[PDB]
């Protein structure tokens, strides 16, 4: 086993 | 005296919104599923298969509909003077973008930015090969007020199809949008008054959600988040400091931030060619918001969200097309801008020593000539609240065992975001850091903190087992271990030694001379 994306915010905040 | 004649403008926006239909589908910004099947279910997954967003859905949304109004309402007491508000050239590179997700991001935009302050939008086509965006386009743009359509003669990637439009643009201040946008109402006065108070404020939107699946918007009234960064030199989002809400005089004023989640941003013109606009060795895609952050912040500038701006923007399902490019981009970034810190970058993330980067030479007289402070700074005065590694020479790596040869510490949570409250175990050695990555700190807690929250190793009361615990401001007494010369790892308030024990794990025992009980960091396998 073993940057691909800009993430989004969380639903919390 | 008589009142003067203002300055002749229209403050509504561009264009006009046109008549909604009632039963439009998402015409609220609500979430929208078809239940779909037969061939339009299939024509709906082959849409998410080549877009990584339901396109299928997007074809059917209005191109000019309107956000539902998310923000907090202190945002509507805000009066601007438009009379002396800057002008803005919007730039909206594009690869590769769906038709209607394209459009309806320049429609917005015509649709809600005032026309005295829109000097023009301008698209820039990075050498899409799609033919729906070539004379299709073109023909669909031609009559638009206020939009010029720029090609790209080879593929330029983000960077410098960005600049390409920066070199066009005719406007005071440029403002970035990506291609799949929709602005919420009032969104690009509140960056040109911020931009008109200082103009080495680079200010950003709070990007908020626009769902690939459903096209649901998102956004809310609530305190937006800000940009950081862990180790990996990856972007990530934290909640804003008490240190930086104490400085807030109401709730929507703007906010320092560490770093831009990149994209979504408006500078003057002069401030960003006076910074060196971008790092034009960067290709394709990733890591150039990183080295602007850092740009911005270590030459004298400061970078702010605006609480009263709002753009919804599509995050993809996964990446839309390859970004084999981010790695060589942010070494760029670390070997520019990071100083000796680009070493707990390069602890965590191996693969970055043999990624080919390029020339930077320029890049480092660009910070020669700009005379710009060193990265501790950044860390100590913009970013205090990130924790600082010490990856003390023998003291990170992986941990391997002396008597059970070839086995090392190893600790993979179930789920990336919460590593508390699983045990560590011994695995075979790989050399491939993240779930064998491990630092013992001057502060004797063995740290699981190849990203954040860092893991801090614990025993439990009365319990023989190691566990993922978070790391405290003060380490808490179970989570204490002496590393010795010769290799015993020593758990203070359980005085017993951690034992490589039969898979295998590591166990508190007894003290003993036992090399099973001997422990030592490698950086590398061979
Ligand atoms: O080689 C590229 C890659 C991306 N883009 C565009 O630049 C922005 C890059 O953002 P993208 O949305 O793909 O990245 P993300 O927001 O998902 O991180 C978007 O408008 C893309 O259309 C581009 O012009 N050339
Ligand atoms: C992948 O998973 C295995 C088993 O879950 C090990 O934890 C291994 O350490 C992981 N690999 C990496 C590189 O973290
Ligand atoms: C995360 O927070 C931002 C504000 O900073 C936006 O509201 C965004 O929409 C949020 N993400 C989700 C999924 O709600
Ligand atoms: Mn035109
Ligand atoms: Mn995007």
């Amino acid at each position: 086993t073993g940057y691909y994306i800009t993430p989004r915010t969380g639903a919390g905040a | 005296g008589p009142p003067r004649t203002p300055r002749p403008g229209r403050r509504e926006p561009v264009m006009p919104r046109p008549p909604v239909p009632a039963n439009a589908l998402g015409a609220r910004g609500e979430a929208v599923r078809l239940q779909l099947q037969g061939e339009e279910l299939r024509l709906q997954e082959e849409s998410v298969r080549l877009h990584q967003i339901n396109i299928y859905l997007s074809d059917r949304i209005s191109l000019h509909r309107r956000l539902p109004e998310r923000w907090n309402p202190l945002c509507k007491e805000k009066k601007y003077d438009y009379d002396n508000l800057p002008r803005t050239s919007v730039i909206i590179a594009f690869y590769n973008e769906a038709w209607s997700t394209l459009l309806r991001t320049v429609y917005s935009v015509l649709e809600t930015s005032p026309d005295i302050l829109l000097e023009e939008v301008i698209l820039v086509d990075d050498y899409s090969d799609r033919e729906h965006l070539k004379e299709r386009l073109a023909n669909e743009l031609s009559g638009l007020p206020k939009v010029r359509l720029i090609r790209a003669n080879k593929r330029e990637g983000l960077v410098r199809a960005r600049l390409l439009g920066a070199s066009a643009a005719r406007g005071d201040v440029l403002t970035f949008l990506d291609c799949h946008c929709e602005c919420h109402e009032g969104w690009l006065e509140p960056l040109l008054q911020r931009i008109h108070e200082e103009e080495s404020a680079v200010v950003c939107p709070v990007i908020d959600v626009i769902d690939w699946n459903t096209f649901e918007y998102l956004g809310n009234s609530g305190e937006p988040q800000i940009g950081g960064f862990d180790w990996r030199l990856v972007f990530t989002w934290h909640t804003v400091p008490e240190r930086e809400r104490i400085r807030m005089q109401s709730p929507v004023d703007v906010i320092r931030s560490p770093t831009m989640a990149g994209g979504l941003f408006a500078v003057s013109k002069k401030y960003f060619e006076y910074l060196g606009s971008y790092d034009t060795g960067m290709e394709v895609w990733g890591g150039e918001n990183l080295e602007f952050s850092f740009r911005i912040w270590q030459c004298g500038g400061v970078l702010e969200t605006h609480p009263c701006s709002h753009v919804g923007h599509v995050f993809p399902k996964q990446a839309p097309y390859s970004r084999n490019k981010a790695l060589a981009n942010s070494v760029r970034a670390a070997e520019v801008w990071m100083d000796e810190f680009k070493e707990l970058y390069y602890h965590r993330n191996p693969r970055a020593r043999l990624e080919p980067f390029g020339d930077v030479t320029e890049r480092k007289q660009l910070r020669d000539k700009l005379q710009c402070k060193d990265f501790k700074w950044f860390l100590e005065t913009v970013y205090p609240e990130l924790h600082v590694p010490e990856d003390r020479p023998g003291f990170f790596g992986m941990l391997q065992n002396k008597g059970l040869t070839d086995y090392c510490f190893d600790y993979n949570p179930p789920d990336e975001n919460q590593i508390v409250g699983h045990q560590v175990i011994l695995y075979l050695c790989h050399g491939m850091g993240q779930n064998q990555f491990f630092e013992y700190t001057s502060q004797k807690e063995i740290r699981y903190n190849t990203h954040q929250p860092e893991g801090c190793i614990a025993v439990e009361a009365g319990m023989d087992t190691l566990i993922m615990h978070l790391c405290e401001e003060t380490a808490p007494e179970n989570q204490k271990f002496i590393l010795q010369e010769d290799g015993s790892l020593f758990h203070e308030q359980s005085k017993k030694c951690v034992q490589a024990a039969r898979s295998f794990v590591p166990l508190l025992r007894d003290c003993t001379n036992s090399d099973h009980q001997k422990w030592f960091f490698k950086e590398r396998m061979l």
